[PDB]
């Protein structure tokens, strides 16, 4: 039903920076707790950043305060901003949209959506 | 209920190294008693067991009494004895006499517990 | 929706959902914090050394005496956090349960047998049972008894020896006189256990190390089957026990199978019961469901509430789902207590969850568990409500990939091989 | 259930007792056999317990000088007890353990009558 | 944790009012509703109740008139009252009890929550 | 339900204080009732508890050097304190509940009494 | 789906087959037509019938077909034989009575 498709990715340097961007169809994007994950086989789904419906932005524990999430409601559109690129970021980074249904989340059940990811490589 | 009590008696002050000795009997036969023996509560702590003997004759003591706390039980008098040597100020605590009435391992059997016996040990 | 409230281990106290707690047939226990999850349902995320006066510490026995299938770490379940993910994860599970028809029966089936009213000396009387209370104290500093069906405590000991007991009466069985009594069920959501997808492999002791893990709302379910069967009264004696011949292994051990276990299993295990002994149990119980009907005729005076007797008098009504004629007097449907009966005996069973979950699961009762697995179902990419470890639209979701261990390695910690204290099996190879 | 013990009794110091306990079933059925002793006021220590897996523990007092074998064929426990000291005077219990799978895995104890070791001279 | 009647007002002798009590708070699967009413000037009496296994109760003064229903979908208990009198003038409260039916008349603290009722006037 | 704590003040380190609380308006052994401590600028910390029974419990914050009573007569609790150390200085209140470690909706608190060493 | 079908002084032998994805059933019987009851057969044998046929009608019942069979003999009972059946779904756990068309 909703969809999620993931841009901005490519090839970078050691040290260099990226911006992945991604915009959701449908009209409860205001809703949604957004964030994104680096998606790897054989691996469950890493949270790399993820953002609540009023602002508040929590990471994981690879970013090191290198990266930065944001969200613009009036484009249905969340964007990831990556400094200082290291080769252990590498991976496809796939978006998600949750959103809370009483005591759990989307996710927990879960019926939350998720993008097919857009890929970050590093040499 | 069944409504059986038990009897305690011989707790008083005893000095560091001396000895002391509990006695505690039932209100009917010991005989079909899963486990009858003591525990112990010190002062502000939780109750510890101290020494409890089953159907068979077999001795559960806690760690804390070793070389110290013997435990003898009669099923003819009804009557379970608790001798301790080498008494502590550690050992200065409430000791209740214990009687666990289990027809199985099912279910948590019927647990009949002394009114308490003050054991202080100071010089 | 069973569980309405999130609750986080350090929310402090308020007397109604979250409280400190003493069981009053133990009496001795200092309270221990506790959450009300659910109506008659509580949770308390502490390591148990409390219930049982003769098992109130966590040292295990020497290496050589512990049983072959066993687990023991002294400093689990000790920490704030590991009580709060603790409460998260069984929360998750009860709702995974909730989220089918069958779990959702069950769980309706546990909510409304409350203990029955049979404690009092008086035969026309009707009174609570302290087996089947709590104290509930309260920020004033007062407490409160309150009766409840079902709570979930964390393991002893042994880590891994789930189980679902109860208080004894002094004089009745209330696990098999139709009365029912508050089950208590030692639980952890933090370990599981490894099984084989084969059958000639899992119950064969010599080979095997754990390939799929056992999803732990399976595990969950399989002691809610019991509690069900002990809330009604209903419990299958322990001492009524099939001697296995099926496993060539189980028959030179001398190992036997209680009724109860094989019932609780259903599936394949539950015809082990021949058909003259299912007979014997339903029209047992059948006559306990009656006597229960004559005590509610003859009831006159109530005592311990101030609820009305006629409120009591229907709450069991509704309970053993009798029948009520014109006059108000009750009576025990044959037909409704076989369908009652059936529904907490044949439709709630190990096996119909494993069809309903649609998960890998052990196939019998009479295997050999494998190995034990640390898991941490609370984080969203690891468990789901609705699919478990089988996330959908994702690898894990064909083949039971999820509860693969090599597959989805990351999801689980080999913790100990229980294959390698089997190995005394060996010996009959001569 | 059935324990026979043998070969209990009287020792001078830094002699040699040999005790005996046959059990009513095999080694499939019980899992571990061993002894326990009772010093005249300490609880009750164990002191050697063998698997059906081979595998073993002494008590701390033990220090290698007691060793502890089974016969798989007739299901009973041998302990060879060398260096008796007079702390060693205690009465010595067999101990055997059932296999059960009635509610999940579980051991059943059960001990034997006791018999006495005198270690004096 | 709310209870609300709704649909009262003023109607003519002979005119039929379906009352409506929303449960807000919690699933009806596991609790009883009973219909209370209380004349103007006069004490609370029991009308009606249906059980959580829609086991239906009503008393001397409205059977063959009122009929009690339930929708689970909509967590609402309802009271189609027909064949009004001058008689049944008062405000009705729905009350929620565990499991079963209380007496409508001389029971206890088993209707453990009341709403705030809704005022019915057949002039 | 009033409660008014009283017998705080200086001890130099490694001696012994007696606080006591009356109480007022409920029976005292009817209820779970705790000493409850704050140090300046810090939060509460559970101190001891006791039961309606009169089990009393203690937590590693004092343990063994704090005893916890209780005169049924003058209704009225108390905190045998000994072996004082610059830790246990701050304001003891005596409130309600067990293991009351926070300020709860329905819980009452005396207005303490400051225990300096 | 799931569904229902049916197959003076005298002898008749009637029979009603359940099919479908049925997860178990809890209790089958013959309804009569105001409809009241006349047998109704439980999953573990227990029968009850009404005072008109007591005796002379017989309910019996096989699990592993799903088939209640109801014989009458020695025939007031002139009416539409309707078969009721408790049927469990795998969605609806515990609930729902069938019916069918019902025959002479
Ligand atoms: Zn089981």
């Amino acid at each position: 039903q909703v969809q999620l498709v993931e841009s901005g990715g490519g090839l970078v340097q050691p040290g260099g920076s990226l911006r992945l961007s991604c915009v959701v169809s449908g009209s409860d994007f205001n809703t949604y707790i957004m964030g994104w994950y680096r998606q790897v086989p054989g691996k469950p789904r890493e949270l790399v950043a993820d953002i609540t419906t009023e602002g508040k932005t929590n990471y994981g524990g690879s970013v090191k305060g290198r990266f930065t999430i944001s969200r613009d409601n009036a484009k249905n559109t969340v964007y990831l901003q990556m400094f200082g690129l290291k080769p252990e970021d590498a991976g496809n980074y796939v978006c998600n949209a949750d959103w809370k249904m009483g005591a759990w989340t989307a996710g927990d059940y879960g019926i939350d959506y998720w993008g097919k990811g857009t890929l970050v490589t590093v040499s | 209920g069944s409504q059986v009590q038990l009897a305690e008696t011989g707790g008083g002050l005893v000095q560091p190294g001396g000895s002391l000795r509990l006695s505690c009997t039932a209100s009917t036969t010991i005989s079909d008693f899963y486990s009858m023996g003591w525990f112990r509560q010190t002062p502000g702590n939780q109750r510890e067991l101290v020494a409890i003997v089953r159907r068979g004759g077999d001795t559960k003591s806690g760690d804390s009494v070793k070389g110290r706390f013997t435990i003898s039980r009669d099923n003819t008098r009804s009557t379970v004895y608790l001798q301790m040597d080498n008494l502590k100020p550690e050992d200065t605590a409430v000791y209740y006499c214990y009687a666990n009435l289990q027809k199985s391992s099912d279910e948590l059997g019927p647990y009949y517990w002394g009114q308490g016996t003050q054991v202080t040990v100071s010089s | 929706p069973f569980v309405n409230k999130q609750f986080n281990y350090k929310d402090p106290v308020n007397g109604v959902d979250i409280a400190y707690i003493k069981i009053p047939n133990v009496g001795q226990m200092q309270p221990v914090k506790a959450f009300k999850i659910h109506n008659k349902i509580w949770v308390i995320p502490e390591r148990d050394t409390f219930t049982n006066p003769e098992e109130g510490d966590l040292n295990p026995p020497p290496e050589a005496k512990q049983v072959p299938v066993s687990y023991y770490d002294s400093t689990y379940l000790s920490t704030d956090n590991e009580k709060d993910n603790y409460l998260k994860g069984v929360t998750k599970l009860f709702e995974r349960i909730y989220s089918t028809d069958l779990g959702r029966m069950l769980l309706t089936s546990i909510v409304r047998g409350i203990p029955f009213w049979g404690g009092s000396t008086i035969d026309t009387e009707l009174k609570v049972i302290d087996t089947n209370c709590i104290n509930v104290i309260q920020p004033d500093g007062s407490y409160r008894s309150e009766e409840l069906n079902l709570v979930i405590i964390g393991p002893s000991a042994d880590i891994i020896q789930f189980e679902c007991k109860s208080f004894g009466h002094e004089v009745l069985n209330l696990t098999r006189n139709g009365y029912g009594s508050t089950q208590y069920i030692r639980f952890s959501p933090d370990f599981t256990f490894g099984f084989e997808e084969s059958l000639e492999v899992d119950t064969n002791p010599l080979l095997g190390a754990g390939k799929f893990a056992t999803d732990p709302a399976v595990t969950l379910a399989h002691e809610l089957i019991h509690a069900g069967h002990r809330l009604y009264g209903i419990a299958i004696n322990p001492n009524r026990v099939f001697k296995v011949n099926t496993n060539a292994y189980y028959e030179m051990s001398g190992l036997e199978v209680s009724f109860e276990e094989l019932r609780t299993f259903g599936g394949h295990d539950a015809k082990f019961i021949d058909s003259l002994q299912e007979n014997e149990f339903r029209l047992y119980y059948y006559n306990k469901f009656k006597d229960i009907a004559s005590t509610l005729n003859k009831a006159k005076s109530i005592v311990g509430t101030t609820a009305s007797l006629q409120y009591m008098k229907n709450v069991f009504k509704e309970k053993y789902l009798l029948s009520e004629d014109t006059s108000g007097k009750f009576s025990v449907d044959k037909l409704k207590f076989d369908k009652l009966y059936k529904m907490l005996t044949e439709i709630y069973t190990e096996d119909n969850f494993v069809k309903f979950f649609k998960v890998l699961n052990r196939k019998t009762y009479l295997n050999f568990d494998k190995a034990v697995f640390k898991i941490n179902i609370v984080p969203k990419v690891n468990y789901t409500i609705y699919d478990g470890f089988n996330l959908r639209n994702t690898n894990l979701a064909a083949n039971f990939n999820g509860q693969n261990t090599e597959i989805n390695n990351m999801n689980f910690t080999k913790l100990k091989n229980f294959t390698g204290l089997f190995e005394f099996y060996k010996l009959l190879c001569v | 259930l059935q324990l026979v013990e043998s070969g209990g009794g009287l020792v001078q110091p830094g002699g040699s007792l040999r005790l005996s306990c046959a059990a009513s079933g095999n080694i499939f059925s019980i899992y571990y056999m061993g002894w326990y002793r009772q010093a005249p006021g300490k609880q009750r220590e164990m002191v050697a317990i063998i698997n059906s897996n081979g595998i073993t523990n002494y008590g701390d007092f033990v220090k290698g000088r007691f060793t502890i074998s089974r016969d798989n064929a007739e299901n009973s426990a041998y302990l060879q007890m060398n260096n008796l000291t007079p702390e060693d005077t205690a009465v010595y219990y067999c101990n055997a353990g059932k296999l059960r799978r009635t509610t999940g895995w579980g051991l059943d104890d059960y001990w034997g009558q006791g018999t006495q070791v005198t270690v004096s001279s | 944790l709310q209870l609300v009647e709704s649909g009262g007002g003023t109607v003519q002798p002979g005119g039929t009012l379906r009352l409506s009590c929303a449960a807000s708070g919690f699933t009806l699967d596991e609790y009883a509703i009973g219909w209370f009413r209380q004349a103007p000037g006069k004490e609370r009496e029991g009308v009606s109740c249906i059980s959580s296994s829609a086991s239906i109760s009503y008393a001397d003064s409205v059977k063959g008139r009122f009929t009690i229903s339930r929708d689970n979908a909509k967590n609402t208990v309802y009271l189609t009252m027909n064949s009004l009198k001058p008689e049944d003038t008062g405000v009705y409260y729905c009350a929620r009890a565990f499991l079963a039916c209380g007496p409508v008349a001389g029971w206890g603290t088993e209707y453990d929550y009341w709403g705030q009722g809704t005022q019915v006037t057949v002039s | 339900v009033q409660l008014v704590e009283s017998g705080g003040g200086l001890v130099q380190p490694g001696g012994s204080l007696r606080l006591s609380c009356a109480a007022s308006g409920f029976t005292l052994g009817s209820r779970y009732m705790s000493w409850v401590r704050q140090a300046p600028g810090e939060g509460f910390e559970w101190v001891s508890s006791i039961e309606p029974s009169g089990t009393a419990w203690d937590g590693d914050s004092a343990k063994g050097r704090f005893t916890t009573s209780r005169d049924d007569a003058k209704n009225t609790l108390y905190l045998q304190m000994s072996n004082l150390q610059p830790e246990d200085t701050g304001v003891y209140y005596c409130a309600t509940g067990y293991r009351t470690d926070t300020r709860i909706p329905g819980g009452s608190w005396g207005q303490g009494t400051q225990v300096t060493v | 789906q799931v569904q229902l079908v049916e197959s003076p002084g005298g002898s008749l032998r009637l029979s009603c087959a359940a099919s479908g994805s049925i997860f178990s059933i809890y209790a089958m019987g013959w309804y009569r037509q105001q409809r009241e009851l006349v047998a109704a057969i439980s999953s573990y044998g227990s029968t009850n019938y009404a005072d008109s046929v007591k005796g002379r009608f017989t309910i019996s019942r096989d699990n592993a077909k799903n088939t209640v069979y109801l014989q009458m003999n020695s025939l007031e009972d002139t009416a539409v034989y309707y078969c009721n059946a408790d049927i469990a779904t795998m969605t609806a756990v515990g609930g729902f009575d069938y019916w069918g068309q019902g025959t002479q």
